[PDB]
């Protein structure tokens, strides 16, 4: 068990089951512990409710985006693992597990990296990626070399030095590692590249024409 | 090729036709012997992406 669920514990047990539940909506009771960190005024630990909107916590709690809500590019809401939502999601979406579930990500652990619209997008996720390259255990082959394949192709694209259908491949390469593991760093592996071509295609097929030009 | 033209004519009127116009022997309408390196295509399923064994 985590150090979170069984802290909340002693205190569930005092007050009893339905004052937790009172908080939250319906499957997602309780109170939760948000890190909020990255492109933010100020960064910090806080306790909230469970449904609170992400946009409401960020401005209320974390001062606001490094220049205005305006200037917010995307959100990693659940850690390294969870996929990135662009900032047309971070609106309207709440920080339960189902809710973002249907966005696509998962709420995961509840720390929140915000990235502005000052940041390199590719390199996060290609420094997202390195580090799940460099936390393998190495057991089973599809994380074991898959996620050395995903880092080399990863940094390949922050330069631009790739064509468009590699984006296809890489996706197609992401599917092979997520669901034949033995643990779930695979699956955390997968997710952030699947995001990353999901919401930011334009940008690597960009920055591609760019280094072709660029290069001849 | 090189013959005399009363050869020539000897010849058209003893086969009937105009031997001028084709002849068996190649002088210099053949391809060069030394050609441009080629490039080859690959073919259908060089693929990346949509290229999985099990459907073809
Ligand atoms: C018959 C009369 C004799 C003259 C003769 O044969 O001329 C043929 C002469 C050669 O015509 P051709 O063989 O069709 O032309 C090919 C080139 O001339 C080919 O010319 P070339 O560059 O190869 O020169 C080869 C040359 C040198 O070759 C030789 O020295 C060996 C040939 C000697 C044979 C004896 O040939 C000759 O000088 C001798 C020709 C025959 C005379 C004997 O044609 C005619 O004059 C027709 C005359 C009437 C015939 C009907
Ligand atoms: S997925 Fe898990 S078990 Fe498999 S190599 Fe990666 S860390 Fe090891």
């Amino acid at each position: 068990a985590n150090v979170e669920t069984v802290a909340v514990s002693p205190t569930i047990c005092r007050r009893g089951g339905a004052w937790f539940a009172s908080f939250g909506r319906e499957r997602n009771s309780g109170t939760k512990l948000f890190n909020i960190s990255g492109h933010v005024n100020h960064p910090c630990t806080v306790e909230e409710e469970m449904s609170v909107p992400l946009k409401e916590l960020i401005e209320k709690h974390a001062g606001g985006v490094i220049g205005g809500w305006d200037n917010l590019l995307a959100v990693i809401p659940g850690g390294s693992s969870t996929p990135l939502i662009p900032k047309s999601v971070c609106e309207t979406v709440l920080m339960d597990f189902d809710a973002l579930v249907q966005a696509q990500t998962g709420l995961g652990t509840a720390a929140v990296i915000v990235m502005d619209r000052s940041t390199d997008i590719v390199k996060a996720i290609a420094r997202l990626i390195e580090f799940y390259k460099h936390e393998s255990c190495g057991q089973c082959t599809p994380c074991r070399e898959g996620v050395d394949w995903m880092n080399k192709v990863m940094a390949r694209f922050v330069k631009g030095d790739a064509r468009p259908a590699e984006i296809d491949s890489l996706w197609e390469i992401s599917k092979q590692i997520e669901g034949h593991t033995i643990c779930a760093l695979g699956d955390g592996a997968a997710w952030p590249v699947q995001g990353l071509i999901r919401h930011f295609r334009p940008e690597l097929e960009e920055r591609m024409q760019q280094f072709a030009l660029q290069h001849q | 090729a090189s013959a005399t033209r009363v050869i020539q004519l000897l010849r058209n009127w003893a086969s009937g036709r105009d031997l001028q116009a084709k002849l068996q022997l190649r002088y210099q309408e053949i391809s060069k012997r030394t050609q441009p390196p080629p490039k080859l295509p690959v073919g259908p399923s060089h693929k990346l992406s949509n290229n999985y064994y099990c459907t073809r």
